[PDB]
Formats: C-alpha cells, structure tokens, sequence
C-alpha cells in the first residue's frame, strides 16, 4: 500500500509539473487524501484556487510596495 | 457559476471581517470600558488606602 | 489523520509561503469558499474526466501533457488506492495549465485591495 | 382618483369587476352560512384543500341574474360556453352553499341558455320575419317585467330575495320554457337544408 | 440555479451569524456598565474609608 | 372552503427537519431554519407543470437508468392516479417525484461530514 | 452571470456602506445630558 | 501604479475627480477581484475573427474594415503584450448602432440620492 | 517605439469611433496598458460595463443638477 | 406648456406599488422597498430590441399557446401600433408586453402561501 501511494504521488507530481500546476508534494498529498476521504472536488478546487490567489495577491503587493 | 460562487463566498468572508472591524471601531466603548475598570481599580485602591 | 480544515490551512500556508497571520483574510476566504455551496463540478465521472482532460490537452496541441495525463490516469486506475477517482481527475483537469501560454503576470493593480 | 375611489366604495363595490370586492358581512350563523360551511369543511377532512371562492353579494347576484334574464351577454359569474350559460366555478355567496348556489344558478343558466338561443334569431324570410317579430314582442313583454323588478331593486327600500324574484318570474319562466320547447320543435328541429317553403 | 439559491441562503445565514457575533463582541457595553458600577462602589468605599 | 386542519407550515418544516436529520425538532433547529430559508428562497419555475409530461419524464429517466420495468410501473401508476383523481396537484406531485427519482446504479454522493466544520 | 456578479458585488458594497452609516447614525446625547445636568446642578447650587 | 491608473481612467470617463469616483473605483476593484472562469478565447486571431464577425453582423462593413486595420496596426506596433486579451475586450465592448439603446430609465436616478 | 505607440493609439481611436465604443484616446491608452500587463479580458469587460454604468449615472446626475 | 405633472419615476413606482397592493403607499413600504431594490438593479438588455422582431416573437408565442387567432390579432395590432407612431420606444414596450403575456392554458402553479413569509 505504501509503495502504491508513493507511485501515485509521483505520478500526480509529474502530471502537475507537466501541467505547471505549482503544487508541492505536501499540498498534493493533502489534496489526494482529502479526495480519497470523500471531500467534494469542487470545494477542494476552490480552496486550492483561493490559496493560489492569496499567494499571487501577496506577490503583487510585495512587487507594488518594492 | 462555480467561480462566481467561490468569489462571492470569499467576498462574504472579507466583508464579514471588515464589518466586524468597522463595528469595533464605531461601537467602541471598549476603551471606555477599560477606563471605567481603571477608575474602579483606582477607587478601590483609595478605599484600601483609607 | 489531520482534519481536512487543518490540512487545507497548512496547504494554503505552504503554497503561499506566508505565516497564518499574513493569510488571515485569505484563510477566511478559503473557509467561506469551502463552506459555501458550490455548483456541481463540470465532470464527476473518473473516466469522463480523464477523457475530457486528454481531449483538452490534444486540442491545445499539448501532446506531451496529454501523454502525461493519460499515463497518470492509467497509473491511478491500476493502483486502486483512491476511492473517489472522479474527484481527483476533475481536480486535475480543472487545475491544468497550458505550459505554452506565458503566465499572465498579475497586474500590480491587485495590490490596491491588499492594503 | 381619491374622490372617485370614495364614490366607487359608496356607489357599489367593483365586485362586478374581476377585482375582488371584500365586503363586511355578519358573522352570525344564519348570516355566515358560507363561512360556517367553510369552517365545518375545514374541520372535517384533513385531505381537504380549500378552493378559492369569490364572495358575491346577494343584491349583486340578483342584479346579474336579472341582466342574464334580460338577455345580457358576457356576465362575469355566468359564462356562455357553446351557447350554454355556465357559472364561474370560484363564486360563492355568504348565505348559500356552493352546491346549492350552483344548482339554482344551473337552473337559471339553463333558462338563460334557452333565451340566448332564442335571442340569436335573424329573420331572413317573411315567415321567419313574422316569427322574429313575435319573438321580439315576447322578449319586450318579458323585459318589461325584468325592468320593473330592476326598478324595485333600485329603490332598495324593501328586502328582495332571489327566491322572491324566482317566484315572481315563475309564470313568466314557465311561459319561457313552453316557448323554448315550441320554438325548438318549430325551428330548431327543422333541418338547415330544408327549403324556405319547407321550413 | 437550485445550487445558487441554496448557496445564497447559506451565505445570508453565515453573514447574519457573523454580524451577530461581531455585534456581541463589539457592542456589548455590559463590561463597561459593570466597570462603572464597580467604580461607583469603589468610590463609595473610598469616601466611607476617608 | 374545505381547509383541512393543516398544521402550520412551521410545524411541518420542523417535523421534516427532525425526520431528515434523525434528531429531535429542537436538535434540528439549524436544519429547520435552513428548510425555512430554502422554502422562502425564490425558485425558478418547475421544469414541468403538466401531470402527464412529468409522468412521461419520470418514465424516460427510469428508462435512461435502464429501469424499463420501473418506467412502465411509473407510467401505470400515473395513469391509475390520473383516473383516481385523488391528488389535487398532480402536476406538482408528479414533477416532485420525477425530480426525486434516483438511479440505484449511481452511488449516492454521501454528503461529506466536512459540511459540519463550517457550522462552528 | 459575470454581469450579475459584478452588479451584485457593487450592490453589496453599497448596502454594506449604507448599513454602516445607519448603524453610526442610530448607535453626543450622553455629553449633552451630562452638560445639562451639570448646568442644572450649578444653577441649583448658585441659587441656593 | 496600475491602481492609480485605473482610478484616473474612471475619473476621466466619469468626468469627476478621483475622490468623486470612489464608489465606481470600488465597483471596478470588486469586479476585477472576482474569480472569473477562463476566457473562451485566449488566441489573438480568434478574438479578432469574433470581433470581425460581430462588426459584420451589425452591417458595419466599413467599421469592420477599420477595426481590422487598427488591429493590424496594433500588432505591427508591438506595444501591447496581450493582444488576445485586448482584442477580446474590444469585441466585448462593441455596441450595435441598429439595436436601439435600452435607455436607462430615469428611475435609476431616483435611487442615486 | 514612440511612433509605433502613437500609430497604435490612433488606430485604436479610429476603430472605437467607427464602432461607436465611446472611448477617448486617454481611456484607450489606459486600457492598452492594462491589457499589456495581463488583465483577464472577461474581468476587464465586466469592470468596463460597471464603470460605464457609473459614468452614465454620474452624467445623468450632472445634467439634472445643471 | 405645463406637461401634466407626470410624477418622477420614484413617485410613479410608489403609486404603482400602492395600486397593485390595493393599499396606500405608506402601507406598501416593504413592497416599495422591494420595488426600489429591483429598479436600482442592473437589468440585462431586453431579448429583442427590434419592433418587428419583438412583434413576431409575440405572435409566435401566441401561436405556441394555440392562440392562432390571438397570434394574428397580435400581428395586426403590432402593425397598427407601428403605423400609429405614438410610442417612442417600441422595442422596450414590445419586450415588456411579451414579458407580461400569460398562457391561459397552463394551469396556474398556485403559489404556496409560504411565499408571503418573505414579503415582510
């Protein structure tokens, strides 16, 4: 099971990299665990989008203040 | 529709926090409450010292 | 087994690279979004979501990304670890970005609301 | 509009207009018989959904009945369908049960439908012209009594009830029924393709 | 549309609850009233003890 | 006007919340409020206000779910109900039943326990 | 939907501002009452 | 800063000072801050073709040619980094002169006070 | 480069005039600069519509007060 | 020449609310507020801004209700209205009239009394 989980996580990381999603190993693992546990994919996608939007807003504020 | 919903929820959260802050700013007997508590402590100290 | 809320908060903190105190408005927005009723996702079928992702990647002349998506989908289906394959496939399709399209650098104008 | 609205409230309510004129009525059991029946029905059947009933005044009902008997078309309560006068289903009176009111109005509507068929007469030929003339004289004679009843209603000095009007019209109603049967046999029973001589 | 209606009702409820909580936290001059009563009793004690 | 002693809409909504949640009406107060809000929310007109069209749609949905026997049973029950004339709002009830029909093959999307997280 | 969202956001902002203003208006009187009672007590003491 | 530029643009379009356009600036900031679904077309040529079709549909063939010429000039000038986005915006803001403007009811002025 | 920017702005103004967009040279230049910085065209269109409604309300108020 | 005091759209809307409710303007304050909220909202452009296209849509809708005689009458009335030239905004009035048409054949989905709870 552990080997299968590792292989799945590596496949997901490769897919994210090819798609340029910007997700790290920990965030991808948390999302995978939530989806496997029955979390609504729309809620998870909205959460990921909000976190990415927050990072982009913080970067825009840092670039405007610099 | 999903994007609109998510944006609306985010805006609702931000607006709730802003409204809380605005009400705290304009409702703000808290400074007056602290000054009344300070006057209570000072009157209590004057009672203990007398 | 970290609670999904704590995991989402940790994920947001990790992805944004900021402390919880600097992401308070973003944390509130995320909590509101996750707790808000969202319209059903465009595709809730694992095989349909995988096919849609493959078709979208092929239509965009992104053959390398289409092959990577097909391989990841095959691996996910064969591993059998995930109970809700459709949710992960839908998430991956929704989060896919075209590597050829230069990231739309967020206009400095967003900073006006940051203050 | 304020003076006009005050008059409209005091010149008799727009109940004759499809606008619901709510009028105050006595809640006495004898006076609230419609309301008491509604209460009993509401109390008796848990599956009973209350239908929307239009409350109409007894004087208003009498006036509309006279207008129907006067041969007026396009009544609000009594609609003419396929030459048959039909009562609007959502009408109720304070003093009558929906079924009782429906039965009385059905008898009145049958007589009105007979009149309407008789009222539609064109006179294309000398004999048909004479029949039309006689029909017109008869309708005049009936309209005379109808106008006298309307005048008595207008004076409003005395309580005139629908039963009283029906009893007053009973001989005229019987004459109308006999005339209707005779006319149906003499004309309505005549095939349309018959020669005017044959008719 | 059904999802939107449900989401709107949920958002309205959430905003109402947040406003209630913010008003409870920030309006609540009860602490100020208690501190003023405390300062009155303490000043009475300081006058009686002097 | 035969108004059945219809316990007030509030009592019915509270009973519905209690029944759905498996909690007492006092324990379903938030669910009762949610139900009252949903009923009070402006809803788009129903897809079908024709009793026969709603019955046909239910039959078609059952056939699409490969429930052809259930589609025939639905059509027969609808014919029987229409002849029976017992239901006052056949179109509304038929539309509701069609909308509430569930494909046994499509696994019920279990509302994640996670919805409770935001209630606090 | 986008037009609806933008209009809704603008209306929400306007309504929030109006509610803030209404609460500020509905939530100086104390100061005036204190001043009036002080005037009254000073007048009483001087007259006495 | 882009925010100051947007405020100045609002002030210029409205003919009021930046302080007088605060509500409009806030509305614009809210609209821009909302999460939007990905645009239907991120290709400059597809946006240009949609704009051309929309201009032709209004029987404005001269205006369609003028739009195509302006797009060619903008592309050759190379000043704009996101040609597809600007072309999509211009297409979205085009108005058909033949469709009688739904005159904003004087009633909208009633609520402004 | 300056001549190219001027030519592009003139072309854009001519296009706006032929299409009856109602945009002036300054507004067109601002829109071009915003678009070059990566603003989403759908968001920009919604913002433009809201700004146009606000401008029309302000013009109606100015005409009523004059 | 003192064009009859056509009270400003706000006053006209208040009078309309009072007239529709059959209550005085003061008694329709909640309804007046709802109307003001609706009127201040940005409304989408009407489906058809062509007088003839709107008239044709109205005729088609009347035909769809199996009111073919009414469809012909609508087309004739539209022709007459266009020839009369009294209305300045033919497209808006035609769109309004189309929006206000009601199908007599569709049994009214009786608005549950529960909708009144939100009116207050």
């Amino acid at each position: 099971n552990l080997n299968a989980v590792r292989e799945t996580m590596d496949v997901l990381l490769e897919i994210s990299r090819i798609l340029n999603t910007g997700l790290d190993m920990e965030t991808l693992s948390i999302c995978v665990r939530l989806c496997e546990q029955g979390i609504n994919p729309e809620a998870l996608s909205s959460v990921i989008k909000e976190l990415r939007k927050a990072t982009e807003a913080l970067k825009a504020a840092e670039n405007m203040t610099s | 529709i999903v994007n609109l919903q998510v944006e609306m929820i985010k805006q609702f959260h931000m607006q709730l926090n802003e409204m809380h802050s605005l009400l705290e700013r304009y409702s703000v007997n808290e400074g007056l409450v602290a000054e009344i508590e300070r006057l209570r402590e000072e009157n209590k100290r004057l009672r203990a010292h007398f | 087994q970290k609670s999904p809320n704590v995991l989402l908060q940790n994920l947001c903190c990790r992805i944004l690279g900021r402390s919880e105190a600097d992401v308070a408005q973003q944390f509130q927005y995320a909590v509101r979004v996750i707790g808000s009723n969202f319209a059903p996702t465009v595709e809730r079928d694992e095989f349909l979501v995988a096919e849609k992702i493959k078709k979208e990647l092929i239509r965009q002349r992104r053959e390398a990304d289409a092959a990577l998506f097909s391989e990841l989908h095959r691996k996910l289906h064969s591993q059998g670890v995930l109970k809700n394959k459709w949710s992960i496939l839908y998430l991956l399709l929704s989060l896919s970005e075209d590597p050829r399209r230069q990231p739309s650098k967020v206009s400095s104008y967003a900073t006006l609301f940051a203050q | 509009p304020d003076d006009r609205s005050w008059l409209e409230h005091h010149v008799v309510h727009q109940y004759w207009t499809a606008r619901p004129s709510q009028f105050p009525h006595s809640l006495h059991l004898h006076s609230n018989l419609a309301a008491v029946w509604d209460q009993h029905l509401y109390s008796s059947d848990p599956l009973y959904v209350p239908d929307d009933r239009v409350l109409v005044t007894e004087t208003q009902v009498i006036r509309e009945t006279l207008w129907l008997l006067s041969g007026v078309k396009k009544l609000f309560i009594f609609q003419l369908i396929d030459g048959k006068v039909t009562v609007r289903n959502n009408i109720i009176v304070t003093h009558l049960t929906h079924s009782c009111l429906r039965s009385v109005l059905e008898q009145i509507a049958a007589y009105g439908q007979v009149v309407f068929r008789l009222q539609e007469t064109e006179a294309p030929f000398r004999t048909y012209q004479a029949f039309m003339w006689a029909l017109y004289k008869y309708f005049i004679s009936f309209k005379e009594e109808l106008a006298e009843i309307e005048k008595c209603i207008i004076n409003n000095d005395t309580t005139i009830t629908l039963a009283i009007v029906v009893d007053k019209l009973a001989p005229r109603l019987s004459q109308l029924k006999v005339l209707h049967k005779v006319f149906s046999t003499g004309v309505a029973e005549v095939p349309p393709d018959t020669r005017n001589v044959v008719r």
